[PDB]
RNA sequence: GACUAAUCGAACCAUCUAGUAGCUGGUUACCGCCGAAGUUUCCCUCAGGAUAGCAGUGUCGACCUUCAGUUUUAUGAGGUAA
RNA sequence: AUGGCCAGAAAGUGGUGUUGACGCAAUGUGAUUUCUGCCCAGUGCUCUGAAUGUCAAAGUGAAGAAAUUCAACCAAGCGCGGGUAAACGGCGGGAGUAACUAUGACUCUCUGUAGCCAAAUGGAUUA
RNA sequence: GUCCUAAGGGGGGCUCAUGGAGAACAGAAAUCUCCAGUAGAACAAAAGGGUAAAAGUCCCCUUGAUUUUGAUUUUCAGUGUGAAUACAAACCAUGAAAGUGUGGCCUAUCGAUCCUUUAGUCCCUCGAAAUUUGAGGCUAGAGGUGCCAGAAAAGUUACCACAGGGAUGGCUUGUGGCGGCCAAGCGUUCAUAGCGACGUCGCUUUGAUCCUUCGAUGUCGGCUCUUCCUAUCAUACCGAAGCAGAAUUCGGUAAGCGUUGGAUUGUUCACCCACUAAUAGGGAACGUGAGCUGGGUUUAGACCGUCGUGAGACAGGUUA
RNA sequence: ACGUACGACCAUACCCAGUGGAAAGCACGGCAUCCCGUCCGCUCUGCCCUAGUUAAGCCACUGAGGGCCCGGUUAGUAGUUGGGUCGGUGACGACCAGCGAAUCCCGGGUGUUGUACGU
């Protein structure tokens, strides 16, 4: 890294205690249906700011060999993947691939319904501004499985996809769009993805009345093939780093509201019952 | 020990002992040490200079001479009954007996000296 | 800056201690090192906490900590 | 030996070293107002702060 | 841990302060402030003087 | 660390032994002819060295070439006064 | 007691020793009275408990024509693993748990104007 | 061996390599003009999709060469206003702005006349002769502290001993420092700057409080006795003050004559109480230094505290 | 439906040529005092919106050659594993599956669309 801009690029790609906002790459296979392309376009419109997009045909089958996927992740520093593909057995497939250290952490398949799919342009409403983070609502009994399954992994993928940029504060005007994922415990269950813009009205009390209007896209999914993570890799990925601004609690040491360091002392109960006073001559009868 | 743990960053802590003469500063140092390391006498002003005693590796004790903060309302009788001075070096020690007889209950004095029936400090002495 | 502080009861004295002969600022929460390990002596009579500071533009002089 | 007692030119000599905001001043004034004394707590490290701007003024009869 | 870092940890060699490691020194003979290294550094003194 | 024949943190006697010192003290007639010296340059310094320079006796060589802490002239630096 | 502590150049040498645990030798403290801040286990004290890990000389095997070289085997001590004079030393407590054994680690919170109890006395303020 | 107001950062403008057609010298290859030119140029990396009104190239601004703060992260600190480090925030640079960006990169040291290693067949010798191993010499190569070996000979003496050296000044005195302003004057009057006394202004309790005494390396004393100085406490004279008188106060000439007991050593022995006309201050030592005698003070004996494994040394305290 | 200003997909939109364009809007244009910038008012910037002009830009349509984008076929086939299997000395010859292509061939097409203001 002789060049300063290249050094900046490698320092941005370096591992950090607080990780960067997450980047997703949208790519296609050799054969991909137009409905699948429209679905990936809608997802890219949801996630424009932190996504990159390929435009060529890739001879990649992720469930056979994902070496090209790992190479693409290492080259583009992308770590979420949306792979579009079409086949006779599976006509409209969205392959959600999640990395960890430029290797495949886990994978999942979604099967798009060609009949009930409606794009964002199919709805005549006001759309979401670019870069706005929507809220998320997950509904149904399919996400409360005691054992990690396809629906739990899909909930993790969708939360990570619509995570956006975390922030400690949010404007109250940034609560106008919600993404709702509905899925039931069960032949295969139907996972439904909807997006709603929020209209708020008076109700005579402090809290307002919330009304929704469909914004798009309209997506129905069947969960298919799933590639589970290795337990050690999953433990290393779910390790939580501690910020230097997160202080380490010391015993009997605190900081008061004026910023002074305050120490605690403990005297204990005063027990003078075992004390024998002096037997003076004047105290004797 | 709690103070030493609160100041674990320093190499040690120093504990200086202050008070009037003959309150027991050197005796307290000797009791904490377990050994007669500071000179102890009932004579006021026994400790004249400051002294370091190593209690633990991280705890030092500092013996100090006895101080009397000056007050405009303090009497020589009050200082003598507080134990500031030596009674050998005071002039007319007899005048401070009424203060002692006021401070001490009469029956305690009677049983201390096996003596009953005085009308004043002159006759008691 | 430093004068030699001599220690010992012999006619020949140890001379490792140094005393600062100029005014010093010791800062807040100051506790002196114990005498067995106090090489540099900054006496309490030579410690200052405030100074008369002049603002060149405002043409004022205020005592400041 | 006598050294060369010289000061280099530097932009850091003409800048502010410590600054504080009005919200921080209000928070510290409220903390000073509601501060209480506890015999079983000791002071280990004082916070460097503008006490002249934080603590309250004197009584009007004294002023 | 590098060879120097291990040697300094074994030998008790403290890291230099940021004021101590500055690229600045006072030249008495010229009465000017000069750099220890780099462009027109003191390590190349006399490479461009006339004699 | 007292005593061990006025001798003790190691007795007295003789010998090796005229032990060693860079440190202290001293080192013996006269006249005549010369006659000095203190970073010059190199080496890790103090408890350091050589070395340049300055001198005296002898000689020998055609004691041959002449050279010179000086001025002038020509040309530099000081163009600075005027 | 085929011992301990010593001594001698050695000795078929001497002492302790004409001795034998109520003894001999070495230490520390230093009458009597008082007296053992609480708990460990880092340094140390000692356990022939398993190892060859280190592993000298002698001895064994192989190569070569030999000098020589290469191999195992390899005492004690050290090393590893156990108990302490717990002497030195460290040590602010009390509860929990998910660790499960050493080291744990992560939370919680802690402040009688002359009595009572002890085998007359409550002492070192010791004649 | 020469060159540079360094790199970096921000903003703005432009589009490259090449091919075709044109232009005095100019002719494959110099420069200029147009057209076509997905980058086939350049810059970074090692795409299987890096970058085109840019990440390329030139202009404008900064160049201040490694800022400040932190009760927070990690490591350290017998020199603990903490240091280094990570992170955060502020600042800073640029831009109209959205924004963007910086506030370093590394490393133990020592030999090269050294260390390790290789080869000689037709190199020399192994001295009674020959051959084969081996050894030495001589010569010529290779590499460079990961695989180039190695780089661990301390204290104390207050129990002592020997050889020697050694032991600022015609200063000082009564009136602060820093910053600003004024300023008679000095200079200057092709520059109107610069020195500047006398002054003045800022920082350093309604007769109060007494609940803030801020570090021994530096040593003084005491008798006994004599003399000198004046910078005069008293006594003598004098000038002035609401100084009525009395008692004073400020000042001048004046050293002729006096200037005292006593208490306190838990201590910088300096302050108290009294008598008195008054209880003035110094020098002749303290710019080293044999009258006597207590402290700084310190050979050998001894405990107690601190440090040290120890011999012992001291932050020290006590005794002879 | 057309135009303009911001856009979304980012060639069905790109490369080459021809024909036409009411209305208004874009555009070519005219002038260099001031703001501003160049070797050159070429570009950028300022003033005019009058006058000329649809010649070019722009839009629509057409036409080859490319390119590009969809659907079927290829084909559940080559190829890769399970090695499930029936026999077989065993191998092998065959079934049973799980993943899963591409070339070639056929057919269609050469831009849809959001907001605001106008014609
Ligand atoms: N009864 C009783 N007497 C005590 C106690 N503590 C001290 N004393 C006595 O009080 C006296 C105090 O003397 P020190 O120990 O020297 O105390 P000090 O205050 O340092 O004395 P100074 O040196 O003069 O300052 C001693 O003589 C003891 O006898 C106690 O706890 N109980
Ligand atoms: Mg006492
Ligand atoms: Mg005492």
């Amino acid at each position: 890294p002789r060049n300063a801009r290249s050094k900046r690029a490698l320092e941005k790609r370096a591992p950090k205690i607080v990780e960067n906002p997450k980047t997703c790459l949208f790519l296609r296979g050799t054969t991909c249906s137009q409905i699948t392309q429209d679905a990936m376009n809608d997802l890219y419109a949801m996630r424009q700011v932190h996504a990159k997009r390929f435009h060529k045909k890739n001879a990649i089958h992720p469930f056979e060999d994902a070496t090209s996927l790992c190479f693409f992740s290492e080259k583009n520093d992308c770590s979420l993947m949306v792979f579009g593909s079409s086949n006779k057995k599976r006509p409209h497939t969205l392959t959600f691939v999640r990395m960890f250290d430029y290797k495949v952490l886990d994978m999942l398949e979604f099967y798009l319904d060609p009949d009930t799919y409606r794009s964002i342009s199919q709805f005549k409403t006001s759309k979401i501004p670019i870069g706005m983070r929507p809220m998320m609502v997950f509904a149904g009994t399919a996400f409360e499985s005691p054992v990690p399954n396809a629906f739990t992994m899909a909930k993790s993928m969708l939360i990570d996809f619509f995570r956006g940029e975390p922030s400690d504060k949010i404007d109250v005007e940034g609560l106008r769009f919600v993404v709702v994922v509905t899925a039931d415990e069960p032949q295969k269950p139907i996972l439904r993805l909807r997006v709603y813009g929020i209209r708020t009205k008076r109700s005579g009390t402090r809290l307002p009345r919330v009304e929704v209007e469909e914004h798009g896209p309209r997506m129905d999914f069947r969960l298919g093939r799933m590639r589970e993570p290795d337990p050690a890799m999953l433990k290393e990925a779910m390790k939580k780093a501690k910020t230097p601004q997160e202080e380490r609690t010391k015993k009997n040491i605190s900081m008061d509201l004026l910023g002074d360091k305050i120490g605690r002392i403990h005297m204990g109960k005063t027990d003078l019952s075992k004390l024998q006073t002096r037997k003076m001559k004047g105290l004797k009868r | 020990r709690q103070f030493s743990v609160l100041h674990k960053d320093r190499k040690q802590i120093s504990v200086g002992l202050i008070g009037y003469p003959n309150v027991g500063k050197s005796s307290i140092i000797n009791a904490l040490r377990g050994k007669a390391v500071a000179k102890v006498a009932p004579i006021p002003g026994e400790t004249k200079v400051w002294q370091y005693v190593t209690l633990m590796k991280r705890i030092y004790l500092i013996d100090c001479p006895g101080i009397v903060p000056p007050n405009q309302h303090d009497t020589p009788e009050d200082l003598l009954l507080r134990g500031v001075v030596r009674v050998e070096n005071v002039e007319h020690p007899e005048q401070y007996i009424p203060a002692v007889l006021r401070k001490v209950k009469q029956h305690h004095m009677e049983r201390t000296y096996e003596l009953r029936g005085w009308k004043d400090h002159i006759e008691f002495l | 800056m430093f004068k030699v502080v001599k220690t010992g009861k012999k006619t020949h004295k140890k001379g490792w201690k140094r005393i600062v002969t100029k005014p010093t600022f010791v800062g807040p929460d100051f506790t002196r090192r114990p005498v067995k390990y106090e090489r540099f002596i900054r006496p309490m009579g030579l410690r200052y906490k405030k100074a008369n500071v002049t603002h060149p533009t405002l043409n004022v002089t205020v005592q400041l900590p | 030996e006598v050294p060369k007692a010289v000061i280099e030119p530097n932009r850091k000599w003409f800048t502010n070293t410590r600054v504080i905001s009005q919200d921080t001043l209000q928070s510290f004034r409220e903390a000073m107002a509601e501060k209480q004394k506890d015999p079983y707590t000791v002071l280990l490290k004082s916070n460097k702060l503008p006490m002249s701007l934080i603590r309250d003024g004197p009584k009007l009869e004294d002023g | 841990e590098t060879k120097w870092q291990a040697f300094a940890r074994r030998r008790g060699i403290k890291p230099k302060t940021r004021e101590q490691r500055r690229n600045l020194q006072y030249n008495p003979t010229t009465g000017q402030w000069e750099r220890k290294w780099g462009y027109k550094g003191a390590n190349k003194r006399g490479e461009t003087d006339p004699i």
